[PDB]
RNA sequence: GGCGUCUGGGGGGAACGCGGGGAAGUGAAACAUCUCAGUACCCGUAGGAAGAGAAAACAAAAUGUGAUUCCGUGAGUAGUGG
RNA sequence: UUUGAAGAAUGAGCCUGCGAGUCAGGGACAUGUCGCGAGGUUAACCCGGGUGGGGUAGCCGCAGCGAAAGCGAGUCUGAAUAGGGCGUAUCCACACAAGAGUGUGUGGUGUAGUGGUGUGUUCUGGACCCGAAGCGGAGUGAUCUACCCAUGGCCAGGGUGAAGC
RNA sequence: CAAACUCCGUGAUAGCUGGUUCUCCCCGAAAUGCAUUUAGGUGCAGCGUCGCAUGUUUCUUGCCGGAGGUAGAGCUACUGGAUGGCCGAUGGGCCCCACAGGGUUACUGACGUCAGCCAAACUCCGAAUGCCGGUAAGUCCAAGAGUGCGGCAGUGAGACGGCGGGGGAUAAGCUCCGUGCGUCGAGAGGGAAACAGCCCAGAUCGCCGGCUAAGGCCCCUAAGCGUGUGCUAAGUGGAAAAGGAU
RNA sequence: UUGUGCGCCGAUAAUGUAGCGGGGCUCAAGCACACCGCCGAAGCCGCGGCAGCCAACGUGUUGGCUGGGUAGGGGAGCGUCC
RNA sequence: CGGUGCUGGAAGGUUAAGAGGACCCGUUAACUCCCUUUGGGGGUGAAGCGGAGAAUUUAAGCCCCAGUAAACGGCGGUGGUAACUAUAACCAUCCUAAGGUAGCGAAAUUCCUUGUCGGGUAAGUUCCGACCUGCACGAAUGGCGUAACGACUUCUCAACUGUC
RNA sequence: UACAACUUGGUAUUGGUGCUCGAUCGUAUUGGGCCUCUAACCUCGGACCGUAUAUCCGGUUCAGGGACAGUGCCUGGUGGGUAGUUUAACUGGGGCGGUUGCCUCCUAAAAUGUAACGGAGGCGCCCAAAGGUUCCCUCAACCUGGACGGCAAUCAGGUGUUGAGUGUAAGUGCACAAGGGAGCUUGACUGCGAGACGGACAUGUCGAGCAGGGACGAAAGUCGGGACUAGUGAUCCGGCACCUCUGAGUGGAAGGGGUGUCGCUCAACGGAUAAAAGGUACCCCGGGGAUAACAGGCUGAUCUUCCCCAAGAGUCCAUAUCGACGGGAUGGUUUGGCACCUCGAUGUCGGCUCGUCGCAUCCUGGGGCUGGAGCAGGUCCCAAGGGUUGGGCUGUUCGCCCAUUAAAGC
RNA sequence: GUUACGGCGGUCCAUAGCGGCAGGGAAACGCCCGGUCCCAUCCCGAACCCGGAAGCUAAGCCUGCCAGCGCCGAUGAUACUACCCAUCCGGGUGGAAAAGUAGGACACCGCCGAACAC
C-alpha cells in the first residue's frame, strides 16, 4: 500500500491588504484577488494580475453599486 | 527541439538585440517583425538568425 | 548550513582594476583660501609646509571653493573649477 | 692485472645549512584537483657557519637603480584556486 | 541528558593532592577609558650595563561615485533638468511647488578620527579538557607457531603373511 | 591479527559521549518558520540581554469606517447526493403493429410539481469571535511599554490540559496542526493521599500576628458530630451500558 | 399510560480487603437547596530589614513601584600565588 | 558458442604520438585623400616574426567472421489433442541457442509437508522401502553405485545397567 | 578515478647495396616493402688469459645470431593485480515501496499564514498570433419538419438570461465581456521608474508618471505579452556580437573589458565533485532507549467470555436445547497500534525442580429445568477444600496417536 | 403649472423583476416606404447606413389595475457563540442569527428637451 497524494502548492498570501477608511499613499496596493471579487473605482488601477491599488493619496472606501463590490479612494482633505 | 531559440538583429545596427522562441515545424518561413532597437534610436524591422 | 552561501551565489563584479594609476589628491579651494589670508602664489613646497598633501605626493585638485584673494598657482594638473576660481580672483594658476 | 713505498680518508657528535627522495591522518563540513607540504622521515656532504654572491637583474624615459644576505614595510593588496 | 527521574537511567568506595576558554599577532571590530586633534600615530633600526632621544620608512580618516577610463560635493545609470541608486555628518530660518508623503534654491550652526590600555566576538594556530576505530614513514622480531633447509636421535611387545624362492 | 610490534607525523580527526571548580545583585528565552549530504548539526528572521536614538509612536477599552465567508441554516438555487406521492401524453413505447383502440394487460415511465434529510472540496443566506485602520480616557516618580541601529548566545528533541480539528475506531500518556491559549519546561506554596503539566496562587528576607481563594469542618487532621427543608436503604455515596422490574 | 429526583439488578482475576485514603459513617459524618459561621498558602494586610529601577529636591534624603528563575546576557565583588 | 572470456582470421570503419602549413589573426616599410614643409589621421598590406591553425601518413585494439564449454554459464513456459474413468505417448505458439537425455528423486536439496502407501512399534512429525505433484536434482562448481575405512549422520535389536 | 604488469608505433643507441610502389605508356617528385651483407648491438657456444688454484667478472679469438632484439620517452589498448574513494534524505524502527521543485482546492478555526506517508487533481508547455487596438454581433434550452436527414447535421419563425462557453486541472472571475469574426498592425517597445506587495536571504509581484518612436481609433484614449494564478535553475568555466573601457616601455596592437546572448530531468529541483556500485555472520569505533527485536505500560480494533430484541429450527411449542439479521457490555489472554521505562547490558523458546493465585469449574459437593420412565445425559446457578496420566512422534509449546483414571480445567 | 412625451442620470439597484388585463399617436417613439450617391452583409438594406414621411400603433415602449410567481420583512423563539464557572455533567452576563410567521409590495427621485395653459 502506498499513497499517490501528498503534494501541494505555495501560499501566495492573497486578500485585501488596505482596509476601508485607511490612509494610503500613491502607488499603494489595495487587494490581491484571483478573480474580480472587486471592481476598480475612480483613482483605482486594474493590475496586470487582477490586483487593485491607488493612483492618488486618500482614504480607501469600499461600497456596493449595482450589486457588485468596487473599491474607491476619497482624497482626504488637505490640512 | 519543440521550440528552437531565435535571435533578432537590426539592419544598420546588426546587434543581437531581440531573442524569441518559435515552432519551426509550423513556421518554416523566417520571422519578420517591426520593432525598436535603442542605439540607432528609431523603429526598424528585425531579421532572424 | 551547506546551502549556497551568499558570498558564493552572487556573480563577480565585472571589469578590471587598472593597476597602473597616476593618482593624486584635492585640497579644497576653500581650504586654500582659508589658509591664505594674504594669499600670493602657491607652490608644492608651500602646501607641504601647510600640510595638506603628502610631501612628495603630486596633486590634482578641483575648484570646489571660491578664491577672493590674489593667489597665483604653481600646479601640475588643475581642475577647471579652481582654474576659474583663480581667474575670477584675478591671479594665475599655471600648469607645470 | 701483479707487487712494494709515501700522503690522505674511514667512526662519533644536539641543532643549524646544502643537496638526492619524499606520505597520510587531516580541511575542503563527503571526496579525486586541491590542501595537509616539500612538513615528518630516510640518505650523502662539508662548515663553524653554511648557502647565495658581482646582473645575461630590475626599472620605465627620470640623461633611474647598481653583488649576495637578513630585518620592518609595502599587503593579506595584484593575483592564483572543483 | 532529558518533555520529563526518589528513581529500578548514567557517575561517583573514601580521603588528600593534581585536572580543564590560555597564549601569541602594527591581526579585525565594538564598548569602556587615556592623550592629541584635521590630525593620529611609528616598525625595523641607532645610540644611553636602564623603558630616553632619534628614526614619518609606512597605515586609518580628512570625499565619494564609477567595474574602468574618468569626475568630483557629486557621481552612475542613461540619448537625457529626469528622477532614481549611493554620499555630501547631521540641523535651524527664507522662498518655489505639489501639498505623490517630500523635493528644489539661499544665510548660519560647521564635520572626528587615530594610537595606546583592559574587555566580548570573530581569525589562523592543537585553541575548553580526556577519548577511537583507524591511514602513513622508519625501524625490531621465525627463541611459540607455519614452511622449508643441513646434521643427529626416537619409535617396548605381539600378530597378519605380497612379491620373490 | 580481516594487515604483527616499538617510535614518529600525533595534541591524527571526532557534527559523538563525559566534565567544566569562589559569592552576590539585575533581566530572561525557544524547542518556531525557511533553508540545508539536513533531520540529534548550522545559519537567517521571532523569541532575551546590554547600549544608544525616536521619547509613546505601544497596551487596554468605548465609538466610528470597514472585507469576509467559518458555526449554524438552507436548498423549486446551483454541484452532488434521497425517500415517498401526483397527470404523465410520450418505457422518451408495448395484445394484437394498419394509417386506429389498451398494461382492451401488473411494466417503464421523462419532465415537472407535493412534501422530508444530507455535504471538508455546494452556498439564492450568515453571526460571537479574531484582525487591520481613525478618535478619545486611563496606568503615564514607566511600564521599565514600542520601532531602528549596534556588541552578546542561547535555542530550531517539546509535554500536558482546555478549546477547533486531520489521522486513528471519535484508543491510547498516540501522531500532526491552530490558540497576542494556560502551565512545566525555566515555579517553590495549598488542594485532588500519593501525582510538572488538572484546581487556587507568583516564594527579597525575618516575625511563636491578622483576613482570605481553591478544598474543607466526626477522628487519624484545623476547622459546624451546625441551622431549616426534602430524597435515599442501595454502604448507592465510595467504578459502567443496552435492557428489565407492583 | 405520561413527565419527572433518587434508587436495584444487569456486574467474572489473578501476592492481601485493595473501586471513600483509613476508621468509621443511615440516630448520615451521603445527596439536593438556601444561611450563617470557621479552618485553611510562601496569596493579601500588619511590624522590622536589604537591594534595583523611577521622580523631586540636593550635593543622598523623601516618595512609587519591582525583586523565583534553567540556557544566556549585564553589573558589582571575595579569596590564593607572585 | 547468443552474453562474458579465451583462440585464430585483419579485408573493411573508428582512433596515438609524431609530422605537419590552407584559412583566419597581430605587428609593420611602403603607402593611400590632405598639410605642412623635411609623415600621420581619414584603409591596404610588404618579408620575417610569431598566434591559434589545416588536410595528409599512421600500430595494436574495438566494431566484424569463425572455433572453443573437463572455460565462466543455460537447458521454457502455452494450447489442443484415447476405445467408461483421469492422460498427451501426437500436433499448433512465441520466443531464445537450446528448452534437462541417462541416472536419481518429499533427498544433506520438498516451502503445503507430519505429501500418500507399506515395513518396524500400542502408539513412529525421526528411519527404511516405494509412487513422482523435482515450489527450487542432474551429469568434471560431476551423476549413480560402490567393497573397506571413519573418536562422522540417522535408526533398530540382544546384554548391559541408579539415566529413570 | 587512476597506477603496477602485458602489448603497438615513432623516435635514439643506426650501417650499405640491389630491387618494387607517389604528388610540382618516352620528363620530376622523397619515403614505404623485400633480399642481402658486417660493423653497431646480443650471445647463457667454444677456446685462452688475469689464475697456483676462480662455472662470478674483465680482455682476446673464433662461432652463431644481427641492424632484429633489448633499453629508454611519448603514445593506444588491456588492466580489481595494486591503491584512494563514493554508494542521499524523508521515513510512525529500518529495508522494500512512494515522495523530493512548481500549480489548484479542502483540511485552514470568515486578515495572512499554518503540518502530516491526509483527502483530490495537474505543470517541466502552446501562441506570429490564441498579442494590441478599432468595429460588429452574441448563447445554449426551445415546437416543426418541402427527403434522405434519424433522438442529434442547417435552419428560420419567436418564451430564450449562461443552465452552453472561456488553448492546457481547479478555484477565482467574465455579457460593461476575459466570446467569436474581420481590418489594420507590431507596445511580446526602448531608459527610467513615485510607491508599494510578498522575501530569513538570494530572489519573486504590482504599478500611475517622465524622454524617442511606433500601433489601433477622426478623435476621446488604450497599447511595456497572452483573464490570473504552474510551464522553472543560483555560482563558477566557456562560446558569440557591438562599444567614445584598459592596454605591462614608444604606437600600439595583442592582452585583457563591458552591454546584449547560448551551454544542465544539476528533477535528491538553493544545485557537496567535470567524474560513483555493493558485503561484511571475520568485523571495528563514538553514540541512542532521540529508534526496532522480549518483556513491562497505555488502548481494546481483533480474541475470548457475557448479555439484550426474537424469525425459525425443535410432530404443533422462542426461549429443553440452538439461536438468523442486529445491538450493548466485561477481562486484558491471542493477532495487533504507541514508542513512556531499560542499548555505560531487563538473557530468549522448551524440558527438569519448585511451585503460587484467580475462577469463566474437569471430577469430586449442593441445586433449578428438561424434549428428566429409570440408568445415562443436556443445560444453567453456588462452590476454589483437594486432586487432576503415562508413553510413541518431533527441540518442541501445541497437536495426533495408544492405553488408563473421577477428572486428565482455563 | 399640467401632460397618457424623449433623452441622460442616481440607488448597500428586484418594496424597483417576471405574469395576466386595459388603454396611447397632436408632437415625439416605434414600426415603415426604396436602395443613384456614404456604408454593410464572411449572402441578404435581416444588422448597420442612407433618402422620405404614404400608413398604423399590432408588435416593442409607456402608463393604470390586478398578489400568480418572484421580492423585502418584523416582534418572539430557536440555533450559535465571547468571557466565567461549578469535583464531567450546563448554567450567569454579553452578542444574536438562518429558515418560518404576521405583514409590505405592481419603485422613487434629479437635469434638460417636446404638446395644452400663463
Ligand atoms: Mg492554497
Ligand atoms: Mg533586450
Ligand atoms: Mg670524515
Ligand atoms: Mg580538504
Ligand atoms: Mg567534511
Ligand atoms: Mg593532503
Ligand atoms: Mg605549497
Ligand atoms: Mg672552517
Ligand atoms: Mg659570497
Ligand atoms: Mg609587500
Ligand atoms: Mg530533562
Ligand atoms: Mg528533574
Ligand atoms: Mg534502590
Ligand atoms: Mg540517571
Ligand atoms: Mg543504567
Ligand atoms: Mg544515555
Ligand atoms: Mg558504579
Ligand atoms: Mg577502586
Ligand atoms: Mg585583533
Ligand atoms: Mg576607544
Ligand atoms: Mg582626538
Ligand atoms: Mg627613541
Ligand atoms: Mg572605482
Ligand atoms: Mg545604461
Ligand atoms: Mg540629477
Ligand atoms: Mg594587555
Ligand atoms: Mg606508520
Ligand atoms: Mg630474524
Ligand atoms: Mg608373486
Ligand atoms: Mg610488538
Ligand atoms: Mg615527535
Ligand atoms: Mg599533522
Ligand atoms: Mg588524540
Ligand atoms: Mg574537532
Ligand atoms: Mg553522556
Ligand atoms: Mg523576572
Ligand atoms: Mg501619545
Ligand atoms: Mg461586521
Ligand atoms: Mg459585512
Ligand atoms: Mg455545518
Ligand atoms: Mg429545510
Ligand atoms: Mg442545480
Ligand atoms: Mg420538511
Ligand atoms: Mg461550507
Ligand atoms: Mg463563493
Ligand atoms: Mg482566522
Ligand atoms: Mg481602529
Ligand atoms: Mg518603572
Ligand atoms: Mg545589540
Ligand atoms: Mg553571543
Ligand atoms: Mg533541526
Ligand atoms: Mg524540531
Ligand atoms: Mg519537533
Ligand atoms: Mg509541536
Ligand atoms: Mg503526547
Ligand atoms: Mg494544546
Ligand atoms: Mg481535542
Ligand atoms: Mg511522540
Ligand atoms: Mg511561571
Ligand atoms: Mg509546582
Ligand atoms: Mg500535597
Ligand atoms: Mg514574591
Ligand atoms: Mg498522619
Ligand atoms: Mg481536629
Ligand atoms: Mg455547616
Ligand atoms: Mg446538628
Ligand atoms: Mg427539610
Ligand atoms: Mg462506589
Ligand atoms: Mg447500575
Ligand atoms: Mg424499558
Ligand atoms: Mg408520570
Ligand atoms: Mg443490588
Ligand atoms: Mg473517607
Ligand atoms: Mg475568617
Ligand atoms: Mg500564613
Ligand atoms: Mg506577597
Ligand atoms: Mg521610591
Ligand atoms: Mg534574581
Ligand atoms: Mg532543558
Ligand atoms: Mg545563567
Ligand atoms: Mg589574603
Ligand atoms: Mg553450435
Ligand atoms: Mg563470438
Ligand atoms: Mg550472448
Ligand atoms: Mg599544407
Ligand atoms: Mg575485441
Ligand atoms: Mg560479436
Ligand atoms: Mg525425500
Ligand atoms: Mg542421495
Ligand atoms: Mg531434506
Ligand atoms: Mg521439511
Ligand atoms: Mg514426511
Ligand atoms: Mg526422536
Ligand atoms: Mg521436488
Ligand atoms: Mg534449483
Ligand atoms: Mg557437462
Ligand atoms: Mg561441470
Ligand atoms: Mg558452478
Ligand atoms: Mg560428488
Ligand atoms: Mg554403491
Ligand atoms: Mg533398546
Ligand atoms: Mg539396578
Ligand atoms: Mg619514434
Ligand atoms: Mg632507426
Ligand atoms: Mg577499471
Ligand atoms: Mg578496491
Ligand atoms: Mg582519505
Ligand atoms: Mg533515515
Ligand atoms: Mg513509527
Ligand atoms: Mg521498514
Ligand atoms: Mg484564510
Ligand atoms: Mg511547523
Ligand atoms: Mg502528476
Ligand atoms: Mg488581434
Ligand atoms: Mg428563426
Ligand atoms: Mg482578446
Ligand atoms: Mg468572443
Ligand atoms: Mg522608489
Ligand atoms: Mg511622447
Ligand atoms: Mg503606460
Ligand atoms: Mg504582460
Ligand atoms: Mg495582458
Ligand atoms: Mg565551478
Ligand atoms: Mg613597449
Ligand atoms: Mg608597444
Ligand atoms: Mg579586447
Ligand atoms: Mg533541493
Ligand atoms: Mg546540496
Ligand atoms: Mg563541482
Ligand atoms: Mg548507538
Ligand atoms: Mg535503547
Ligand atoms: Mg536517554
Ligand atoms: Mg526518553
Ligand atoms: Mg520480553
Ligand atoms: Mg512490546
Ligand atoms: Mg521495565
Ligand atoms: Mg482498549
Ligand atoms: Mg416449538
Ligand atoms: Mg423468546
Ligand atoms: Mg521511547
Ligand atoms: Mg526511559
Ligand atoms: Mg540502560
Ligand atoms: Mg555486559
Ligand atoms: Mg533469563
Ligand atoms: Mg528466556
Ligand atoms: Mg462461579
Ligand atoms: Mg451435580
Ligand atoms: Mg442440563
Ligand atoms: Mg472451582
Ligand atoms: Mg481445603
Ligand atoms: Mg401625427
Ligand atoms: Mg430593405
Ligand atoms: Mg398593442
Ligand atoms: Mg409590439
Ligand atoms: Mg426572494
Ligand atoms: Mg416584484
Ligand atoms: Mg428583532
Ligand atoms: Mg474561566
Ligand atoms: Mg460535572
Ligand atoms: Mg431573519
Ligand atoms: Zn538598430
Amino acid at each position: 500500500s502506498s499513497s499517490r497524494n501528498g503534494r501541494d502548492s505555495a501560499a501566495q498570501r492573497l486578500g485585501v491588504k488596505r482596509f476601508g477608511g485607511q490612509v494610503v499613499k500613491a502607488g499603494e496596493i489595495l487587494v490581491r484577488q484571483r478573480g474580480t471579487h472587486f471592481h476598480p473605482g475612480v483613482n483605482v488601477g486594474r493590475g496586470g494580475d487582477d490586483t487593485l491599488f491607488a493612483l492618488a493619496p486618500g482614504a480607501v472606501e469600499f461600497g456596493a453599486k449595482r450589486g457588485r463590490k468596487t473599491v474607491n479612494i476619497v482624497p482626504v482633505a488637505r490640512p | 527541439d519543440v521550440r528552437p531559440k531565435i535571435t533578432l538583429a537590426c539592419e544598420v545596427c546588426k546587434h543581437r538585440n531581440y531573442i524569441t522562441k518559435k515552432n519551426r515545424r509550423n513556421d518554416p518561413d523566417r520571422l519578420e517583425i517591426k520593432k525598436f532597437c535603442p542605439n540607432c534610436g528609431t523603429h526598424q524591422p528585425h531579421k532572424e538568425s | 548550513g551547506g546551502q549556497m552561501p551568499i558570498h558564493m551565489r552572487l556573480p563577480k563584479l565585472k571589469g578590471f582594476k587598472n593597476r597602473f594609476r597616476t593618482e593624486y589628491q584635492v585640497v579644497n579651494v576653500g581650504d586654500i583660501n582659508k589658509a591664505f589670508p594674504q594669499g600670493g602664489t602657491v607652490g608644492v613646497d608651500e602646501l607641504v609646509a601647510k600640510g595638506l598633501v603628502r610631501k612628495n605626493s603630486l596633486v590634482k585638485v578641483l575648484g570646489d571653493g571660491k578664491l577672493t584673494v590674489k593667489v597665483d598657482v604653481t600646479a601640475n594638473k588643475f581642475s577647471g573649477s579652481a582654474r576659474e576660481a583663480i581667474t575670477a580672483a584675478g591671479g594665475s594658476a599655471t600648469e607645470l
